[PDB]
């Protein structure tokens, strides 16, 4: 038994900003501009998320500190095949497939110029919002060695993208443990807010300003019996019910006490004797 | 006579130990290694050799008129101040990079053409195509020549395709692969040496290792064989190369050697010789008796080793 | 006989270590006379 | 059915009154400050369990005990016309 | 039956385990700690906090809906406070 | 200080409604609660709140992921649902 659901807001304008500003790098980079397609953020278990994977594919750890637990990115061999050729200048029009075979030294270099070419970009895209620092960690090919969920069924956030130069395509993914944003699960769901400047503050003590000129309804409680139903029943009109003795009155508005009071004979009417606010503080 | 490396090595020791030092950092630590060794084994130099390896050095100094000094800084302190620092220290990388990687393609031409393709075999063919282009046509044939038809076949296709012409990338690519080589070492792992000590082995006991390889393995055990072949048939050795067999080994040797041998072999071996030699040896192999084995495989093993010998000077190709 | 050649032993490397010195010096005072025949000697090495 | 729920235990609300208060006057309140209601001296209280209203009733004090005496059991028209204001 | 109309609070709970203060002030925030009933047994269902019945959840419509399954049974009550 | 066993108590959930409604519900009626699937589970000692956490199973045995302390400020809220 494992489930979650949410709504997200933010990480998809974030996903956004990050693939242009990856594009741009792979533009300078290779002297080529290419193409990101962002795929819909998905929401999956852990196993589920392994069993989508394509297998032969490169997976690398990059952990994100000070949150504990390391991210997750991927390559497919197609995106590292057309990247080294168009490194290499190659058209990429007689393409090869290697399947089982992992990837050689020089292979493996130009898949750590792409790693820290996207370390960089969003370790800028993030840290435009939340300050958060991403360190590689360790490359690895299978998935079931990355074992970074603690359970296969541990439900994990994935960003899909699709990237392509000119006739050349491809597809990688970035997933990421949702334990990885639990403490800040709020501030995903919240759309990115501009501004915060110091007019920010007073606009909303403006709202305070506001907030002072409000209405607000109390209730007064003086007995709080717990009887029976069948007790109610045979209950009549005329029936008297004693109560003990009520040293102070509780004054709550929807539920949420404020202060505690006394009652008192005002005026030929009931009245009652602040005491002090309630702080919880 | 005082072998080259020892004059050097005796002038490494003469020379000072920072500037050995200095010279082991501008040197390859191969060197460095040989020279620590020899410095360790046994001094290089007697009294008339040290006089002979400082008079040619000496020599050297007259011819070796620097006056001039390494500058590998000065020259740059220099040339920072009149242009700046930073229009020179790319563009000197660049051009070393350039010698570095025109040392790497002159190596990969140097050493071994498979060796080349299988070091490369594993890589793009896109770095096979670049590799094969920057390499001599000779070089970039010999790599090409190994690999199997779909990958040469893209190789030729890429070549084509080629036209980017990556800078730095392609002298980081050389820096790669030279970083491998010196892991690589082998030579334990190949054929022929342990194909040379089955012909080492006592004959009934490589004959058995000959069929179990057979069990093991119907190809190694082919190839292994084809290893083997020498003098076994006329056309692998050819007739020029049986004459000159007969010119060079003892006609004693030879015939007992040929007492049991194949009556093809002794055909094959009697053709080139004259009418007057293929009588004379076709009466003594007649009118000698049986001999104990032992001596005939010990005389067969020493005119092989006297074969193997020939090939190894290389007068004639054999198989 | 061995006397004698015990003293020009002993006279030939008194020679040897001041013209030793006399390497020392010039190559302190002039690298580039050093290089070259450094290269030199490696060519005499691999060949 | 009905006898399965009979036995059940349940909690009950009484009210005193209701006024108009705003956070400006509340935080210009301080100690001992006297606040009135609108529920005039001498009215019978409403009597409510769970936010529900179930009838209304004043307190009398019986053998130096306060007790809550019920006056009525509010009829749904009633009810009707009480929560239509 | 003139109060039939009158909303209920219920309340339903999995398992109780007797647990010293000492065990929690070990225990740090994010602790497990088992209980007493076995897993797959049908959950106590209980109104405020007086012992109703029992029900199982299910995953039915999106939403945890849990399916009634025994009576109050006032005999099978007075043997389960007799505990 | 001194140290005593006490009694715990775990909710799954809290709606509004009369009895009738389940009531007339026979025995294998399924019936919703504003409980859902994915939301962490509050902790009663004695009746008395504690702290929010899911639950889980291991060993075909239910264990609580119990989170953090349940702060006043929440406290009342949950208090006024």
């Amino acid at each position: 038994r494992r489930v979650v659901r949410e709504r997200l807001q933010a990480l998809e304008i974030i996903n956004e900003r990050f693939a242009r500003q990856f594009r741009m790098g792979l533009f300078n980079l290779l002297r080529r501009s290419p193409d990101i397609t962002v795929g819909a953020i998905r929401i999956q278990p852990y196993h589920e998320f392994a069993r989508n994977l394509p297998v032969p594919t490169n997976l690398n750890l990059i952990h994100l500190k000070p949150l504990r637990g390391t991210g997750l990115v991927v390559f497919s061999p197609s995106l590292v095949f057309i990247a080294v050729d168009n490194l290499f200048g190659g058209d990429g029009r007689f393409p090869t497939k290697v399947e089982g075979r992992e990837f050689t030294h020089t292979e493996q270099r130009v898949i750590n110029r792409m790693l820290k070419l996207a370390l960089e970009g969003y370790s800028d895209a993030w840290k435009a919002i939340n300050p958060l620092e991403v360190e590689y960690v360790r490359s690895e090919m299978q998935v079931k060695f990355t074992n970074i969920t603690t359970s296969p069924n541990d439900i994990v956030v994935n960003t899909p993208f699709h990237v392509e130069i000119g006739n050349l395509t491809g597809e990688f993914n970035i997933c990421l443990p949702f334990s990885m944003i639990e403490p800040l699960r709020e501030l995903l769901v919240n759309p990115p807010l501009e501004n915060s400047r110091h007019e920010d503050q007073n606009w909303r003590d403006n709202l305070v300003r506001q907030v002072q000129h409000s209405e607000l309804e109390l209730v007064a409680n003086f007995a709080d019996i717990p009887l029976r139903l069948s007790q109610i029943l045979k209950l009549k009109p005329g029936d008297v019910l004693p109560i003990e003795k009520p040293d102070r009155i509780i004054a709550h508005v929807d539920g949420v006490p404020v202060l505690t009071s006394q009652y008192g004979t005002v005026n030929g009417q009931y009245a009652l004797r602040v005491e002090h606010l309630i702080n919880p503080i | 006579n005082l072998s080259g490396t020892d004059k050097s090595v005796i002038l490494l020791m003469t020379i000072g130990e920072d500037r050995a030092a200095e010279v082991f950092k501008h040197l390859s630590t191969r060197e460095v290694q040989a020279l620590s060794t020899a410095m360790a084994n046994v001094r290089q130099i007697s009294n008339k050799q040290l006089t002979d390896v400082l008079s040619e050095f000496e020599q050297e100094a007259e011819q070796f008129a620097a006056l001039n000094i390494n500058a590998n800084e000065y020259l740059r302190s220099v040339l920072v101040k009149a242009l700046g620092e930073e229009r020179a220290s790319s563009l000197l990388e660049d051009i070393l990079e350039t010698r570095d990687t025109t040392s790497g393609i002159e190596t990969l031409n140097f050493m071994e053409p498979q060796s080349a393709a299988d070091l490369i075999r594993d890589e793009h063919p896109q770095i096979i195509a670049t590799i094969l282009v920057h390499l001599k046509r000779s070089q970039a044939a010999d790599i090409l020549a190994l690999f199997d038809e779909r990958l040469r076949h893209d190789v030729m296709l890429r070549i084509a395709t080629f036209g980017g012409v990556q800078l730095a990338e392609l002298t980081e690519v050389l820096n790669g692969l030279l970083d491998g080589q010196n892991l690589k070492r082998s030579k334990m792992g190949g054929v022929r040496t342990a194909a040379e000590i089955i012909n080492l082995m006592k004959t009934q006991q490589e004959e058995a290792v000959i069929t179990a390889v057979r069990e093991f393995d119907g190809e190694l055990a082919q190839k292994i064989i084809d290893e083997m072949f020498l003098f076994e048939n006329l056309v692998d050795v050819d007739d020029r190369s049986i004459q000159r067999l007969l010119q060079e080994v003892d006609s004693e040797s030879l015939l007992i050697a040929l007492k049991g041998a194949e009556p093809p072999l002794r055909e094959k071996f009697l053709r080139n010789m004259s009418q007057r030699a293929a009588d004379i040896l076709r009466d003594d192999l007649a009118n000698r008796g049986p001999v104990r084995l032992s001596q005939v495989e010990n005389e067969q093993k020493a005119i092989l080793l006297i074969v193997r010998r020939l090939a190894e000077t290389g007068e004639m190709v054999i198989g | 006989k061995d006397e004698q050649l015990q003293q020009r032993r002993a006279n030939q490397r008194l020679g040897a270590e001041v013209m030793s010195q006399r390497i020392r010096e010039m190559s302190d005072n002039d690298p580039r006379v050093v290089a070259l025949v450094i290269r030199q000697w490696m060519s005499n090495d691999h060949e | 059915d009905i006898d399965l729920i009979m036995d059940i235990p349940v909690k009950l609300t009484v009210e005193l009154g209701r006024t108009r208060m705003t956070i400006k006057e509340l935080l210009r309140l301080t100690q001992g400050s006297v606040v009135a209601l609108d529920g005039l001296a001498g009215e019978p209280l409403d009597i409510l369990i769970n936010g529900y209203l179930i009838a209304q009733g004043e307190v009398v004090v019986v053998a130096d005990k306060y007790g809550v005496r019920i006056t009525d059991i509010i009829t749904p028209s009633e009810r009707m016309r009480r929560l239509s204001r």
